[PDB]
């Protein structure tokens, strides 16, 4: 039940997630980095269990290099996300994973998907996973203006992040942004 | 010689040519000499050193409490029979709960062989074992051959200079019954001392209440006389 | 002659397995076997023509245990005799697990003749040098497989070298009409007549099921024959 | 055993499979076909092996389509070569299955080779006799032109060709190919450089013309039987 | 690879698979020679019962064999090769009682034993099983005699008269030049044991020769007793 | 060990054992097949070992499903065996799709099957060549299928013994105006031409698919009343 | 469902009730539990009844196995039939909830083998088996002799049949008898208006 | 024959002496034990001075107490180190103990001669290398030698690779029970020298040492390899 | 399934399917990788139709983003050998997060095609494989060869393929112990010009800086160091 959201803008992808990693009853981190960096294009942030995360996450990402290892060419977004569908469709089946993901990525053209461990495959102009999206989908509905700027989109996500910390029971202690965009995914910080 | 292709194929004679070249390789392993009496039985032989500064390799060996086997020819494939052997017995010992008889062994191992000689693509063992057990069917000494079958033997000798040591064991063989462990320890030394060409020899002797034994060079000094 | 010998399973221009043949042949080296059956039992005797003195007197069997009812003479390769003596061993074991019952000759012999046929029928198997007789009182039968797979009850059958004279001289008793202990002595005169005389030290391995032994296979005691002689 | 085996996943004296040299002799052996790329497509042209006055040319032999944007030309034996369309088929099905995109040309004939290469080095089973010419569409690489071999090589052509007097086409393309020509001028160019090579009937030829449009997308289409006949008959 | 066309079952340079003819010379060596003749009423098979030593058991020495209660097997070849083919043949009649519910008719068994015999004939590490059967019974879908005969190379036909072993030319020549729509079961049975006697130019008694005749009312296969065996050879000895 | 290929290149790129099934069919019997505008006939000299021989129990014209026949030359046998499975395809196909298997759909995989039995080990490639009829969309269609797995698409084509000179005779006397009724008296005397003494229906048989698209056997007397005129 | 083969002097008579049950419903009110595995040997079926018709075929397809390598085929057949439903419920005992009484004649003679629903094989002169057979156990413990013939055999096993069809729910219909002796099989059906008693044995 | 596993007429299995060949075709190695070690000293042949000598390493480390030297296919050698790795700590985590040098030689030993041809899916040829496996177990070295053929013999002294049969003959009179690990050095350098073509030199040897005082299987540094070198008569 | 043990030792103690392998890697293109204290560089010769075939089919390939590879031999054998290397870098950031040591993907490679001489019914890779790249783990850049026969050796320089024994030549003549990152690249041109006479049309050179990818050299910058080092 971890806090992943996603912010789509016209030239951009704000991925944030849930920064605090637990164990039981305890925050054991609270810097942990559930956005997972599949390839320089696209960060996928996950929400569940930090084995199956991880696990995941470290199953997507080689087998996006091993796709541009393999073939001389680096995986779209709609192709990474659809390769996502097909391994949580597989997963569900026989050998769940229980990730819920949002994978944003740029590849010339921002893009958000949805995906859930079933293996629905949506792309959004935002979304979120865990409960969180219960209160940031309004905020984005309230708040989301086409054409959105990359400091409007900034803010906006700072809103909806702040929206979970105040309404969210169990208050992620902390959010870990990432902005995919032309150059890539750079973490920031949204004050 | 056209027809020593596989030990799957029968020459016009009946004979498995790549069988016989096993049974040669065998034939080639040095000296081993078995012995029985009707209270114990001994395997011994003259250990082979390859090079001066490198050890006997090691000839006899513990399959179980109360067996043992000598091996004669390729040594690794002495040692993957011991293997079987030793898993033999340890699923009679689980299956049972008491020692596996030292003629249920060699039908396995003959069972093992002849299952190499009859499937393509698998070889005869290049070894032949002289295996002494001791139990409830009393000292029995066995002469497995590469082919599939074991011989069960009074006294026996196989690998080379073995024609010696058959004729010593064929002269005494009357006595061994009635022979005691150290009469019959010191019949096997005396039959490989006719094939010499101590400390190469190894004696593994075992007895229907003794556990079954190795005793290499200075240790047999006092069987020599 | 030709190429048609390496192949078990490839057949002669006129028709001949000569693998099967060359195994045939392997039975025919060996030392006869034969049985016969008894009005009370069934006699195997076995020629053990030892090689070496120091074989052991009384070991180094040709005649096996199969059931506790049915008794094997084997000719021939003796590691191909003793594949097929535990094979048989474990078609009677599979039989009664199948079947609860325990395993007739007549069923068992064509049972076993499946693995003697299936060695010279598909490839990677050779065919086995070995000919079985497998005897059985509590089923009056007497089912010798040879090494093609063919197997024929016999109301008495020889297999090895000098089989035909023996099978020959077991032509002159009708054995049905004595019981096995009647029979020992003329099955031993029949194998002394044609043991050779280059074998200096040799046995005579007899077995009998019968209704002295209950059914059940033994080795003919000492004392009724010593199976030992030079 | 082993006596009868031709130890097909064998190297020779010289180092190269004598089994892969044995099928690019069967494959030159085979109908001549030719591939040519043009500016935005590719124009793959073949000599059907099955060429009589009775033979009902109802459907393309040396021709197969592998998806809507990869099509095949095949030198070499046809049975191998239609085991071969089914196995790409189902590998660019499978990777429009996994990515909902259609697979890059250079994957489906990596993929193609693999199969090839894996019958010449593993298996001791026989290698598949067939050289393809995949022309095909890609986002990565534009439509692209590869040519297989029986070894499980491919390289990229501009303009090539394979089985009989294959060295023979490959220099009339060599003296006559351009570079961003037209559909047409480069099917003229398939046309000339059969005509040469290789009778001549067009019930006899196939052609398949992959091209690239951005409105409609990649669209292979195998030429009619009355389509080949009138772009034969133009020359 | 060349060279394995005459010693594995592959065709050879002419287009033949020697290993099949062979295995039809190998159901030549059975020394012995099989008759089935087909009548709207009955279906008699005789094949000679040929003991080379009389110290065999003769009840062992058969050629005929209960595959099913309704379907019978006169198969001639390699006596071990005969042992499996009855052993295959029962098989296949279990599997196909097992699955389809019914006793399976001649007609399927024939069809089965030729796909294994095509399998062996195909398969070069299994060798064509050197046995000429001759399958027979009364197919009760229809009410009809079946009379097959699949050759060691699986080829497969229903027959009016067969025949099989080393006169089988010579039989099927006399069967096809004196067959007839016999209106009795007897006279099946006459003419099926004085061709195979004719052909085999020797006089037969009982003991030389196993005769089944599945009739209307003895539809369930049984090898005739010496008796009726006997009362039919006197009726071909009769003309 | 048997899974080595036993069809392999020759040294000249030629598949011997290809050549070898491919002559086995060339001694397995005279079967033609011929393409009208209406429909297509497939027969063959299918003259029996013997009078004895029940002619229904190995009928060499059979049918694939009810829109698709099948003919053959060569290994009577391996053309069961491929019956067996093409039969088994098609009802495959009706499953997962609801109607017969198409014509060519049919032939592909007889060549598939075939093409698997030249390239897998331990085999031998089918010594058969299969004359396919049916219907597709547009027209009837005879399909040749190799023991290569090389399968021609064929107006009319022989396959069997003495093929050589019947496939000269169909080039010499073929037309595709043919009927189905003409389809079938061209390759009755085609049949004709290759064999030896007088044809009779009782040695050929006739599948055909006509308008109706269905395939279906000619029962003797009609076989007969096409040999009468 | 009662089951109730009675191994005679002379025969074997395995009665047994025509009621297939699904809780109150009777899908079936003229069942042949008795189902004819060889000409002289029938196995009586109780318990689900689709494991009691998969065991009858699977024993059909175990004997006819047996008959593979033999020309004895009608030797121990009884008892291999026995050995073969008991090693099929054993094998089977979570999914195959089967009772099956296999009587007939064979070499041996006239047997009645009873293969409990856990697999437990009995060779019985007298064996019942079923909901119905409770009903009538003190019945043919009063009523049945060891020296009875098929055709007294067959008397009793009608009336005590037909003891438990009245007072069992589970059990009703005809009483489906089947004789078999060295000759062959005999089946008859006894149908309600042909039975012993009625409902009106009940209070008297 | 033709069969991987065939037995010569004069009962030798053809591809196991034809391995011993390929052993004789390999890099010399000189393996010598006295009470204070195990010293190998190995002929480092460099096709030229760009090959990264280190990379070469015919020595390997099984465990810190147990080493390997190759002689013949380095490629086979390799699987045979790769298996006795794992060999020396599956026994380290089943036992809680260092393998046994016997041990781990009798693994690896029987692992040689699993090869098989014919059968259907194990390597289908022996291990074309011979390995001289020494190490430190109960504070004593033990000296071990495998061939191609599965057989293992423990020894004072041994020789493999191409130079071996000469190695030995000059081992003959000069190797002695009671050296010390300076005098085994010594002589593992001077054998190897004379039965090697080119001059020894730190950078064209590989010298290791079962040392027992530390009771761990050290392979020599070039400073250490030239300590030895220096010290050499020649 | 199918083992026929194609690499088998002869009498004279060689792997005959091994010396064959080696010929086919000695009829691939050559290949000429070099390194610097920082910089790798390797350099292959393309043998190709300019007029009618794309030059993009490289032997230079990429395991991972730290392992450079190329190959001399057949290049279906290469394929697979390159695919399962990549398999095997991602299959170690799998187990472990670090980038596969250098060594580590060489003994990989090399390992693979041991096992190809090891395996049955597998034929030897005919292809050597120059694994070249940097470890961190290290700080050093490693350049490995694998043999057809399963070995691997760290060189300085290494060349493969046809005319290797002349480029290796040119190599140790030009080497230096410590050459800067251009310096590394003019050796390895040079060193494959030395048998090329052609220039950048012809020649394939690619590159790997101290923590970096693989970036190929384009065709101006490859051309101006070849005029460089003439
Ligand atoms: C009897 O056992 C019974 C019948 O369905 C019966 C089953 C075996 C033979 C076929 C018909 N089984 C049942 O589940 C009900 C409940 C008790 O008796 C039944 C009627």
């Amino acid at each position: 039940m971890l806090s992943i959201v996603g912010l789509q803008g016209p030239d951009w992808v704000l991925i944030a997630a849930d920064s605090s990693v637990s164990s039981s009853i305890i925050c054991m981190s609270e810097n942990y980095d559930r956005i997972a960096q599949l390839d320089d294009r696209h960060a996928l942030a996950m929400s569940g269990e930090t084995g199956d995360c991880l696990q995941l996450s470290e199953y997507l990402q080689g087998n996006v290099a091993l796709y541009k290892f393999r073939n001389g060419v680096e995986l779209s977004s709609d192709a990474l996300a659809h390769f996502i569908r097909h391994t949580m469709a597989k997963a569900v089946r026989k050998s769940p994973y229980e990730v819920n993901m949002l994978l944003s990525g740029y590849d010339g053209k921002p893009h958000l998907y949805f995906m859930d461990y079933l293996g629905t495959l949506q792309s959004i102009p935002y979304g979120a996973q865990g409960y969180c999206q219960y209160f940031v989908m309004s905020v984005f509905d309230k708040h989301y203006k086409e054409g959105l700027t990359l400091e409007d989109g900034k803010e906006l996500m700072k809103l909806a992040l702040n929206q979970i910390k105040q309404r969210f029971t169990v208050a992620p202690h902390g959010f870990i942004v990432k902005l995919v965009d032309k150059n890539g995914i750079t973490k920031i910080d949204l004050e | 010689s056209k027809y020593d292709e596989n030990a799957t194929t029968f020459s016009p004679e009946g004979r498995i040519l790549q069988v016989e070249n096993a049974m040669k390789a065998v034939q080639q392993g040095m000296p081993t000499v078995g012995l029985k009496s009707k209270t114990h039985a001994v395997i011994a032989g003259v250990m082979h050193s390859p090079s001066e500064f490198s050890s006997h390799q090691p000839k006899i060996f513990k399959i179980d409490q109360h067996i043992g086997v000598a091996i004669s020819g390729l040594t690794a494939d002495g040692r993957g029979l011991c293997k079987f052997l030793r898993n033999e017995c340890l699923h009679h010992t689980f299956c049972f709960g008491t020692e596996i008889r030292v003629a249920d062994l060699a039908d396995t191992v003959a069972l093992q062989s002849q299952k190499k000689t009859s499937k393509v693509g698998k070889r005869p063992y290049g070894v032949g074992l002289l295996m002494i057990g001791a139990g409830v069917d009393g000292p029995r000494l066995f002469e497995t051959c590469p082919s599939g079958q074991h011989w069960e033997y009074n006294a026996q000798a196989i690998g080379r200079r073995a024609q010696a040591a058959k004729t010593y064991l064929e002269t005494n063989l009357n006595e061994f019954p009635d022979c005691t462990r150290d009469q019959l320890i010191r019949h096997a030394l005396r039959a490989l001392n006719d094939c010499k060409s101590l400390e190469a020899i190894a004696l593994g002797v075992v007895g229907i209440d003794e556990p079954f034994t190795i005793l290499e060079g200075p240790e047999l000094q006092k069987y020599i006389d | 002659g030709s190429g048609y010998d390496f192949n078990p399973i490839t057949f002669s221009p006129d028709g001949r397995q000569f693998q099967v043949e060359y195994a045939t042949k392997a039975v025919e080296k060996d030392s006869l076997a034969l049985g016969v059956k008894c009005k009370d039992g069934i006699l195997l005797a076995a020629e053990k023509n030892l090689t070496s003195t120091l074989l052991t007197p009384g070991g180094n069997p040709r005649i096996f245990w199969i059931n506790d009812s049915i008794a094997c003479a084997t000719i021939g390769h003796r590691p191909d005799c003793y594949s097929i003596v535990e094979q048989s061993r474990n078609r009677a074991e599979t039989f009664t697990s199948n079947f609860g019952i325990k395993i007739t000759v007549p069923q068992l012999a064509s049972e076993v003749s499946q693995q003697f046929h299936l060695a010279h029928y598909y490839q990677a198997y050779r065919p086995f040098g070995c000919t079985v007789i497998f005897a059985s009182y509590k089923d009056d039968a007497l089912y010798a497989i040879e090494p093609s797979g063919a197997f024929y009850g016999y109301f008495a059958s020889c297999f090895g070298k000098n089989s035909n004279l023996a099978r020959a001289e077991l032509q002159k008793t009708e054995w049905k009409n004595i019981t096995v202990r009647e029979a020992v002595p003329e099955v031993a005169r029949i194998i002394k007549s044609l043991h050779e005389s280059q074998f200096k030290k040799w046995e005579i391995e007899m077995f009998w099921l019968c209704e002295e032994t209950n059914g059940r296979p033994q080795k003919v005691p000492e004392d009724v024959f010593q199976s030992r002689f030079v | 055993t082993y006596r009868y085996d031709a130890g097909t996943t064998t190297f020779s004296s010289d180092g190269r499979i004598l089994q892969v040299e044995y099928a690019i002799q069967s494959i030159n052996q085979a109908g001549t076909a030719i591939g040519v790329q043009f500016t935005n497509g590719v124009v793959l042209a073949a000599e059907k092996k099955n060429t009589g006055r009775l033979v009902d040319y109802l459907f393309p032999e040396k021709m197969a389509k592998i998806d809507g944007h990869i099509v095949t030309a095949v030198a070499g034996l046809t049975a191998d070569a239609n085991t071969l369309v089914d196995l790409m088929r189902t590998s660019a099905q499978k990777y429009l299955k996994t990515y909902d995109e259609q697979m890059p040309v250079e994957q489906l004939v990596r993929m193609v080779c693999d199969e090839k290469h894996s019958y010449t080095q593993y298996g001791g089973l026989r290698p598949y006799g067939v050289s393809f010419l995949i022309a095909g569409y890609d986002r990565h690489k534009g439509c692209q032109l590869y040519l297989t071999d029986p070894s499980g090589n491919f390289g990229g052509w501009k303009a090539t060709a394979i089985g009989e007097n294959n060295q023979t086409a490959q220099s009339i393309l060599k003296s006559q190919y351009k570079d961003n020509m037209t559909a047409t001028e480069a099917m003229d160019l398939t046309v000339k450089v059969l005509c040469k090579t290789l009778s001549l009937s067009a019930d006899k030829l196939e052609f398949a013309v992959l091209q690239f449009r951005e409105e409609y997308g990649p669209k292979v289409r195998i030429l009619t039987t009355s389509e080949v006949d009138t772009l034969m008959k133009r020359y | 690879s060349s060279g394995a066309d005459r010693y594995l079952t592959v065709f050879s340079a002419e287009g033949r698979l020697w290993q099949v003819e062979y295995s039809f010379k190998a159901v030549k060596q059975a020394e012995v020679t099989a008759v089935a003749v087909k009548s709207k009423n009955a279906v008699c098979v005789a094949v000679q019962k040929k003991v080379s030593d009389k110290l065999i058991d003769p009840s062992t020495v058969t050629h005929m064999y209960r595959i099913t209660d309704n379907v019978g097997a006169c198969l001639v070849g390699l006596p071990s090769d005969v042992n499996f083919i009855v052993m295959l043949l029962r098989s296949f009649a279990n599997n196909f009682e097992y699955k389809q519910g019914f006793s399976i008719p001649v007609s399927i068994l024939a069809q089965m034993l030729s796909e294994r015999h095509q399998l062996e004939s195909q398969l070069v590490y299994v060798r064509p099983s050197a046995v000429s059967a001759i399958l027979f019974g009364l197919d009760g879908p229809s009410d009809s005699f079946a009379l097959y005969k699949i050759e060691p190379s699986g080829y497969s036909n229903g027959f009016r008269a067969v025949a099989c072993g080393v006169k089988e030319i010579e039989a099927m020549s006399a069967l096809e030049k004196k067959m007839e729509d016999f209106e009795t079961p007897e006279a099946t049975a006459e003419f099926t044991l004085s061709t195979l006697q004719t052909v085999c130019g020797v006089d037969f008694e009982a003991q030389d020769v196993e005769v089944s005749l599945l009739t209307r009312d003895n539809s369930k296969f049984s090898k005739l007793p010496n008796d009726k065996v006997n009362e039919i050879l006197h009726a071909v000895a009769e003309k | 060990d048997s899974d080595f290929s036993l069809t392999t290149f020759s040294s000249g790129g030629k598949l011997n054992q290809i050549e070898s099934a491919l002559k086995a069919v060339s001694l397995g019997g005279q079967c033609v097949g011929v393409k009208a505008k209406n429909g297509a006939v497939i027969a063959c000299e299918s003259k029996p070992s013997s009078p004895l021989v029940e002619k229904v129990t190995n009928l060499k014209v059979q049918k694939i499903n009810d829109n698709v026949g099948i003919v053959y030359s060569g290994v009577n046998t391996d053309f069961h065996v491929i019956l067996k499975s093409l039969r088994k395809a098609s009802i495959k196909y009706s499953l997962r799709l609801g109607v017969e298997m198409p014509t060519r759909e049919v032939v592909k995989h007889a060549a598939h099957k075939m093409q698997y039995y030249t390239q897998i080990g331990g085999v031998r490639p089918f010594g058969v060549s299969l004359l396919i009829i049916g219907w597709e969309e547009l027209g009837p269609t005879l399909w040749q299928v190799d023991p290569s797995g090389t399968f021609w698409a064929w107006k009319a084509t022989a396959l069997g013994k003495r093929s050589d000179g019947s496939r000269t005779f169909l080039e010499r006397r073929y037309s595709e105006d043919q009927s189905v009724d003409d389809a079938i008296h061209t390759a009755i005397s085609t049949l004709k031409e290759g064999f030896d003494g007088q044809l009779t229906a009782e040695l050929i048989e006739i599948g055909v698919v006509d308008e109706t698209r269905k395939f279906r056997t000619l029962s003797t007397a009609e076989i007969r009343d096409f040999l009468t005129e | 469902t009662t089951l109730l083969a009675i191994q005679c002097t002379d025969g074997v008579v395995m009665a047994s009730d025509s009621r297939t049950s699904s809780g109150s419903f009777i899908p079936n009110r003229a069942t042949n539990k008795i189902t004819e595995i060889q000409p002289k040997i029938f196995a009586a079926r109780c318990g689900n009844a689709a494991d009691t018709q998969f065991l009858a075929r699977a024993v059909k397809n175990y004997l006819n196995a047996l008959n593979i390598t033999r020309e004895n085929t009608d030797d121990s057949t009884i008892l291999v039939a026995s050995n073969v439903i008991r090693s099929l419920i054993v094998r089977y005992r979570q999914y195959l909830s089967a009772g099956v009484i296999v009587g007939g004649w064979d070499s041996a003679g006239p047997q009645v083998y009873s293969i409990e629903v856990s697999g437990m094989a009995i060779k019985k002169k007298i064996a019942s088996n079923g909901s119905g057979s409770t009903y009538i156990q003190a019945y043919i413990d009063q009523n049945y002799r060891e020296d009875m013939t098929m055709e007294e055999a067959t008397k009793f096993a009608i009336a005590a049949v037909t003891g438990a069809i009245i007072r069992d729910g589970s059990s009703g219909g005809v009483v489906n008898i089947v004789q078999i002796n060295a000759d062959g099989a005999k089946r008859m059906t006894v149908r309600p208006a042909q039975q012993p008693f009625n409902y009106d044995i009940v209070k008297g | 024959d033709r069969n991987v596993n065939t037995f010569s007429p004069d009962g030798r299995l053809l591809q196991v002496e034809y391995a011993i060949e390929a052993v004789k075709l390999g890099s010399s190695a000189v393996a010598i034990l006295c009470p204070e070690g195990v010293i190998f000293a190995v002929e480092k042949r460099l096709s030229s001075q760009l090959l990264i000598a280190s990379s070469v390493e015919k020595v390997y480390a099984i465990d810190d107490h147990v080493g390997v030297v190759m002689a013949g296919l380095a490629a086979d050698g390799r699987t045979m180190v790769e298996h006795m790795r794992v060999e020396a700590q599956n026994h380290r985590f089943s036992f809680d103990e260092p393998i046994g040098i016997k041990a781990v030689t009798q693994s690896v030993c029987d692992l040689a001669l699993a090869f098989g041809e014919g059968r259907r899916k194990q390597m289908s040829r022996p291990f074309g290398t011979a390995l001289l496996v020494a190490g430190i177990e109960n504070g004593k070295c033990h000296l071990f030698h495998t061939d191609p053929s599965g057989t293992y013999t423990e020894c004072r002294a041994r020789a493999i690779g191409g130079g071996s049969e000469g190695a030995e003959a000059l081992l003959r009179d000069l190797y002695k029970d009671g050296m010390t690990l300076h005098e085994a050095e010594d002589l593992a350098l001077s054998t190897l020298r004379q039965v090697i073509q080119e001059k020894l030199n730190e950078n064209n040897v590989e010298v290791a040492c079962a040392r027992v005082s530390t009771g761990k299987f050290e392979i020599y540094t070039s400073e250490q390899r030239q300590e030895i070198v220096a010290r050499l008569p020649p | 399934d199918y083992t026929r043990s194609i690499t088998r030792f002869s009498p004279d103690g060689r792997l005959f399917q091994i010396d064959h392998a080696h010929a086919a890697v000695q009829r691939g293109t050559t290949v000429v990788a070099t390194r610097s204290k920082d910089m790798i560089v390797i350099a292959v010769e393309k043998t190709a139709v300019a007029k009618l075939q794309d030059p993009h089919f490289s032997k230079i390939c990429s395991l991972d983003k730290h392992v450079m590879c190329a190959f001399a031999g057949l290049h279906a054998d290469a394929r697979r050998l390159i695919q399962s290397g990549q398999r095997q870098c991602q299959s170690h950031r799998l187990t472990y997060e670090d980038p596969i040591s250098i060594e580590n993907i060489a003994r990989y490679i090399a390992t693979l095609q041991l096992k190809n001489t090891q395996s049955g019914g597998a034929r030897p890779y005919g292809v050597s494989t120059l694994i070249c790249g940097f470890d961190d783990m290290t700080s050093q850049p490693h350049i490995y060869e694998t043999l057809p026969s399963g070995t691997y050796a760290e060189w300085k320089a290494r060349t493969i393929g046809r005319h290797d024994q002349t480029v290796m030549e040119y190599l140790e003549k030009h080497y230096k112990d410590d050459m800067t990152d251009e310096e590394a690249q003019k050796l390895a041109i040079g060193a494959l010009l030395e048998v090329v006479e052609n220039g950048s049309k012809n020649l394939e050179v690619a590159y790997m800086k101290r923590g970096g990818t693989m970036e190929i050299m384009a065709e101006e910058v490859l051309d101006a160091l070849i005029e460089s080092t003439k």
